[PDB]
RNA sequence: AAAGGAAUUGACGGAAGGGCACCACCAGGAGUGGAGCCUGCGGCUUAAUUUGACUCAACACGGGAAACCUCACCCGGCCCGGACACGGACAGGAUUGACAGAUUGAUAGCUCUUUCUCGAUUCCGUGGGUGGUGGUGCAUGGCCGUUCUUAGUUGGUGGAGCGAUUUGUCUGGUUAAUUCCGAUAACGAACGAGACUCUGGCAUGCUAACUAGUUACGCGACCGGUCGGCGUAACUUCUUAGAGGGACAAGUGGCGUUCAGCCACCCGAGAUUGAGCAAUAACAGGUCUGUGAUGCCCUUAGAUGUCCGGGGCUGCACGCGCGCUACACUGACUGGCUCAGCGUGUGCCUACCCUACGCCGGCAGGCGCGGGUAACCCGUUGAACCCCAUUCGUGAUGGGGAUCGGGGAUUGCAAUUAUUCCCCAUGAACGAGGAAUUCCCAGUAAGUGCGGGUCAUAAGCUUGCGUUGAUUAAGUCCCUGCCCUUUGUACA
């Protein structure tokens, strides 16, 4: 029962990373639980536009979305490394638990 | 231990201040930007440049300082970070790097217009559609003004200024 | 001075206790997820750390 | 500034110890981060590194309240002569 | 007016007034952090070593 | 050394004519202006009441709700953090620290009395510097506001002119829009608009899952039904969120130089969802108080650096503005009942956190075991208004809760000029506000609460979230601004 964690901020690489980790896992026919979709927290900072406090007050809003995803597995432990060589485009990152 | 978005906007603050310092010390190098990829057998740090006979310094001596004070200052353990610099194609297509070198030729000295126009005629040279260039204070007598050179076209609003658009 | 009264201040839970990690002011910061700058060093810096208008 | 000769020895062992230095412009925090151990000062450090830097023996840059020292090959003979040395050793920038 | 600076006092060596020539004209500090040499300076009501801030009496 | 003639572009008018916009009126609603109160600004006082801003484009604005820090500002004192070089000094010691006692507001070797420690880093004058939230945003950048989010702006070849320059960019129709149709010495284009990104609205069709749920079961508890009550096997309706699909004025009727389009109506989740982005080019617009962005001038050791301490920005014969709370019977007060949603959560620097549950109090709270770095724990976020019964009965009344007394707790080094909270007491104008005026067109105004900010304590402000949810308009240039065309100039 290992389940691989992945988080990044953009959505296009860790789909990428996780059809391709699915795949590498598919092909050699463990058991694989699919993706489940953890809800996105967007950091939001709502600031002043201007610097001294003189205009028409506008204000400017930023935010930053956190994608959060899983896969887990049920597997040797040891036979975990292999999958997890091919996951290293930036972006996205892994934490392994067991 | 840390939460994830404390560990997104501290990794954000470490590319931010990583940025702000590599420009502050590499202005003679053609220095455009950095890129961080991180593996646990060695953490690795890419650095944008355009010549990099000036960031070795004497048979690479401040590539391997510039090691030393990444892992001296931001915490870094003994043996994690190596530094390497990548060649970029183009240097007429970075905004940072054309915006360093007219910055290099201002301050060592030419007429203005001179500058600008050399700068202008490389870009629309090197294979860009279009270009401008402001340069704008005590430009001429003690009086400031706005001096814009422009050829080509450009494209000003919407989503396409976020990835056809470079500035400085 | 005297090192028993020379900053003996507590700089604990004070304005001046906090201040921007950038530019070391102290007014106008933003606190939240451990950013600790003022607002003008957010605005700089803001697509550099990844907060994107939207 | 009137110093120990221990602390300014083990600040000159510091620089000779990497090569490099960093401070973190601080009046006010009681120990170094590196020099907590051998009780150095923080003051020490950076005004030892401005008394480096006023014959020009360093090179300096300030970035986000962080101080960058780069030293010479002046003070790499003088810190060959001012800690007393064998000839053969290096700083760790140039081995 | 003003506040006065302070100058370091000169007494004229001293470095005899430790010793009596053997026999030493001043009484010992005990300590840790000194000794092997250290004084105590004898004041009329009071004694007084430097480092330890010792009075006696 | 020009005065003058003719002609082009622009600015301006106390000229003529069109056009747009709820930062305009009209249809109208909640209000504001009169009232107590928080808060900013003008004055007035102070030792100081620091400061920038004065029509939108100042006045709840500096994310500025300051008890110390903040902190500039006042009264008194310590401090080199005056870095280097020349010379004076100097191991018969350059000189750092220091007990008792006078001093002080001080357990400041601050200094004076007094006389030990330390041992070339250090002290004396020069030069030169350093530090400044000190000036001048009228020397400047960066960035931001505004003209203006109005719909404007410009090349290439061609025509017109000796020429500056003009047509292209317009009489008209149409558009939210120089958006298009059409006319046509113009033809094809570029920036802005639009396109584009994000969000909202649809899916029994896909992918789907103990940090998410449905349901067929198995058992427990209660008189077939109820169970968020305890655990299992199939599914993806409800939760999450990706990949594509989908709405295009496409279908119909009418109007329409039969052309742009406009109006009406079915099928449909949907027949103008909302925000970001933002051109040519300019203002003596604001900001040297965000800056180790700064140019020069200033001060630079009886400092405008820098620290510690009391004080200040909070003062009030008085104005102006943002706001809150009400002037009650659709109400007030007491009990019951039942429902959200954006999100926050243990920290390089650095002490600062969300809180379950049990015990003790009428409260703020006290005390302990727990959980949580998050779809896991707080949390089914048992939110307020709204709903259902009790009482009150038009009274300045049980509305109004301003001002004012004693007490308890929390934070913190410290609450006096009451920070906050709760107990009890006290009951001021105010009964719906005059000339002027502010804001607004569908989940909109408005009523009502809950998160984020600032924060050791924390919201009458701001930024979002939802909930209950309408009247009125489907247009005009009368008013107020603005753009455009023709026109006048001795204005540039
Ligand atoms: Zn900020
Ligand atoms: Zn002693």
């Amino acid at each position: 029962r290992i389940r691989i964690t992945l988080t990044s901020r953009n959505v296009k690489s860790l789909e990428k990373v996780c059809a391709d980790l699915i795949r590498g896992a598919k092909e050699k026919n463990l058991k694989v639980k699919g993706p489940v979709r953890m809800p996105t927290k967007t950091l939001r900072i709502t600031t002043r536009k201007t610097p001294c406090g003189e205009g028409s007050k506008t204000w400017d809003r930023f935010q930053m979305r956190i994608h959060k995803r899983l896969i887990d597995l049920h597997s040797p432990s040891e036979i975990v490394k292999q999958i997890t060589s091919i996951s290293i485009e930036p972006g996205v990152e892994v934490e392994v638990t067991i | 231990q840390i939460s994830k978005k404390r560990k997104f906007v501290a990794d954000g603050i470490f590319k931010a201040e990583l940025n702000e310092f590599l420009t502050r010390e590499l202005a003679e190098d053609g220095y455009s930007g950095v890129e961080v990829r991180v593996t646990p057998t060695r953490t690795e740090i890419i650095i944008l440049a355009t010549r990099t006979q000036n960031v070795l310094g004497e048979k690479g001596r401040r590539i391997r300082e510039l090691t030393a004070v990444v892992q001296k200052r931001f915490g870094f353990p003994e043996g994690s970070v190596e530094l390497y610099a990548e060649k970029v194609a183009t240097r007429g297509l970075c905004a940072i790097a054309q915006a360093e070198s007219l910055r290099y030729k201002l301050l060592g000295g030419l007429a203005v217009r001179r500058a600008c126009y050399g700068v202008l005629r490389f870009i629309m040279e090197s294979g860009a559609k279009g270009c401008e260039v402001v340069v704008s204070g005590k430009l001429r007598g003690q009086r400031a003004k706005s001096m814009k050179f422009v050829d080509g076209l450009m494209i000003h609003s919407g989503d396409p200024v976020n990835y056809y658009v470079d500035t400085a | 001075g005297h090192q028993q009264l020379y900053w003996s201040h507590p700089r604990k839970f004070g304005q001046g206790s906090r201040s921007c990690r950038v530019c070391s002011n102290r007014h106008g910061l933003i606190r939240k997820y451990g950013l600790n700058m003022c607002r003008q060093c957010f605005r700089q810096y803001a697509k550099d750390i990844g907060f994107i208008k939207l | 500034m009137l110093m120990p000769k221990k602390n300014r020895i083990a600040i000159y062992e510091l620089l000779f110890k990497e090569g490099v230095m960093v401070a973190k412009k601080d009046v006010h925090m009681p120990k170094h981060p590196e020099l907590a151990d051998k009780n150095v000062p923080n003051l020490h450090v950076m005004k030892a590194m401005q008394s480096l830097k006023s014959r020009g023996y360093v090179k300096e840059q300030f970035a986000w309240r962080h101080f960058y020292w780069y030293l010479t090959n002046e003070g790499i003979q003088y810190l060959r002569d001012y800690l007393h040395l064998p000839p053969e050793i290096v700083p760790a920038t140039l081995r | 007016p003003k506040k006065n600076k302070h100058k370091r006092k000169k007494v004229k060596l001293a470095v005899l007034k430790y010793y009596k020539v053997i026999s030493r004209l001043r009484r010992e500090c005990p300590s840790d952090e000194c000794g092997a040499g250290v004084f105590m300076a004898s004041h009329f009501d009071r004694h007084y070593c430097g480092k330890c801030c010792l009075t006696y009496c």
